[PDB]
RNA sequence: GGCUACGUAGCUCAGUUGGUUAGAGCACAUCACUCAUAAUGAUGGGGUCACAGGUUCGAAUCCCGUCGUAGCCACCA
RNA sequence: GUAAGAGGAGGUAUAGGGAGCGACGCUUGCCCGGUGCCGGAAGGUCAAGGGGAGGGGUGCAAGCCCCGAACCGAAGCCCCGG
RNA sequence: CCGGGUGGGGGGGAGGCGCCGGUGAAAUACCACCCUGGCGCGGCUGGGGGCCUAACCCUCGGAUGGGGGGACAGCGCUUGGC
RNA sequence: AGAGCGCAAGGGUAGAAGGGGGCCUGACUGCGAGGCCUGCAAGCCGAGCAGGGGCGAAAGCCGGGCCUAGUGAACCGGUGGU
């Protein structure tokens, strides 16, 4: 169920992606959780859409 | 009968049917200010974010590439450490936490007041009736929080800007002074377009360059072409 | 009918207007895929004027008319006379 | 999902461009009358302006997010 | 009947079409909440159409082509009522 | 806004002011761009009604004409809808 | 070890998988040895390797949570991007 609704952690420097979900029912607002892209290392990674 | 004697020569130079553009506004405008003293441009800018959007008020910033004018001073009310930043500054009375009476009980003479977050709280607490509503305060943007705040102390001195879109976009853009010649007030009005376009909104259609009217003040108007 | 002076006659079946509901774009369509089919008639109208002798009707197509005033302006060169309303009609063009 | 509108006293409700200071109708309440009832009169209790964020020195008065809500449109692998 | 025209009807609302019960003698109560039928110069959504703020491709350029807002639109269903 | 504001006509006659001071968000001489509510005519583009016939519709002893209907209908496409 | 181990039980578990805390954030990238399962199609456990990163002095751990459900082939499309 939402109120948890599901994203695709999009990374900086031009894409880049690795799936997640969030929670809008947790004080978690928006989340650049620390994870590695399909090119290069443990960079960043943000959060974007559903 | 009206306008005064002087404003119908001075209705004698636009026959309501001209541009001047910057140009003709730089060398024209220089003239059509003869009367008092240092009458700022007032480029009349209007556009059409719908007064208010919620949002949409500009806070135009803009260092006039040229320079401003007489001392706003600045004042800063700064929680000790940055004092002494506005102590090298052209800021007087900067008071961490006291000249806050000194603004609050009675005492006034500065203006954007630049403070710092700490102060923005205390000083900003204690001011909003009179300083943020009329055009002081820690805003935070009106260079008014943060220690990007002497710098722009630098940017209150030669030249801010202030963008507030009451019920046209306004903006009265201020330069001029009736002794720059042609030539500064080219390079100026043409700053101010570059300052308009420096802040885009969000979704407004609309006429974003329609009133420009560069008239110093007690004299003419007629645009610039809305650009150059 | 059909139209005394270029022809043209019904049309039908896929002459149409189909309905379809047809698809294009809203989403994976307008409402996608879509599809029917129909019938499509053509026009016809009269005219009458006078013009040499008599009187005179023609079963004029739609946008054909000043071609029909031109055959008028025909008709004032050529020889028209006597009793023969269809027959001179028909001679016009 | 898109376009409209609307929900403020217990029920029922306008007020509608601000800048007001929260009504009207029954409902509760007590005193006045009278043979006493109801008819009556009066003073008060009760509004938390659909919930919350903001433009404003002062939103019920404008902007927005969700709800509740019906209208029809209109979309779905 | 696609029609042309035809019947109706060289009839005219004491006429001609439909439905309902089926002499005559006595009789006909509750509801517009639904639905249909009716009646409506407010309001809602909404088809093509008008429109043009923004916008794209392209060519040096004049330009050609397309996307296309605000606002305007009826029949219809909702809405007021019988 | 029952308080007064607006302006013309004019009697007229040597004069009438903004301010720091004061009150509030905000200061009223003088200048610069627009929103709200309307007046008047313009851009664009529609709503209702009446007057006439020459289109097209009906009818009159052959009607070349009279008459009425009259921009309606009818008709062909295109629109959605029931 | 009948407690607790999110929600059904079964099973297992304190020589932790339970209960508190510091630093983080491996619900990583490129793979894939080989098996369980089974008509297919999926489902399934996954040594070990190369980049790089967290923890811990280190040995060593991290390709989600004690586990057995928390699922939907393919087209048709939608957004970001090469």
């Amino acid at each position: 169920v939402r109120i948890k609704l599901l994203l695709e952690c999009t990374e900086c420097k031009r894409r880049n992606y690795a799936t997640e979900k969030n929670k809008r029912n947790t004080p978690n607002k928006l989340e650049l959780r620390k994870y590695c892209p399909w090119c290069r290392k443990h960079t960043v990674h943000r959060e974007v859409k559903i | 009968p009206k306008h005064g004697k002087r404003y119908r020569a001075l209705l004698e130079k636009v026959d309501p049917n001209k541009v001047y553009t910057i140009d003709e506004a730089a060398r024209l405008v220089k003239e059509l200010a003869t009367a008092k003293f240092d009458e700022t441009v007032e480029v009349h800018a209007k556009l059409g974010i719908d007064p208010r959007r919620s949002d949409q008020n500009v806070r135009g910033t803009v260092s006039l590439p040229h320079g401003l004018g007489k001392q706003v001073r600045v004042l800063a009310i700064a929680k000790g450490e940055k004092i002494k930043e506005a102590e090298e500054a052209g800021a007087d009375y900067v008071g961490g936490e006291e000249i806050i009476q000194k603004i609050l009980d009675g005492w006034m003479d500065f203006d954007a007041v630049v403070a710092t977050p700490d102060v923005m709280g205390a000083v900003g607490s204690k001011l909003g009736r009179i300083l943020g509503p009329r055009g002081l305060l820690p805003n935070p943007k009106a260079g008014t929080v943060g220690f990007n705040i002497g710098e722009i102390i630098r940017e209150i001195k030669a030249g801010r800007i202030e963008f507030r879109n009451d019920k046209t976009g306004a903006i009265h853009a201020p330069v001029g002074k009736a002794s720059f010649p042609p030539e500064k007030l080219a390079d100026n009005i043409r700053a101010f377009i570059r300052a308009l376009e420096a802040h885009k909104p969000e979704g407004a259609k609309g006429t974003f360059l329609r009133s420009v009217y560069v008239t110093t003040t007690m004299g003419p108007s007629v645009r610039i072409n809305p650009h150059s | 009918k059909v139209c005394e002076i270029s022809g043209k006659r019904p049309i039908v079946a896929n002459s149409i207007q189909r309905r379809g509901k047809a698809k294009r774009e809203g989403g994976v369509g307008k409402k996608t895929t879509g599809i029917s089919k129909r019938r499509q008639y053509p026009n016809l109208q009269k005219v009458r004027v006078r013009v040499a002798g008599q009187e005179i009707t023609f079963r004029v197509a739609a946008s054909h008319i000043p071609k029909v005033y031109e055959l008028v302006e025909r008709a004032k060169g050529l020889k028209l006379e006597g009793l023969s309303p269809k027959e001179i009609k028909k001679e016009l063009l």
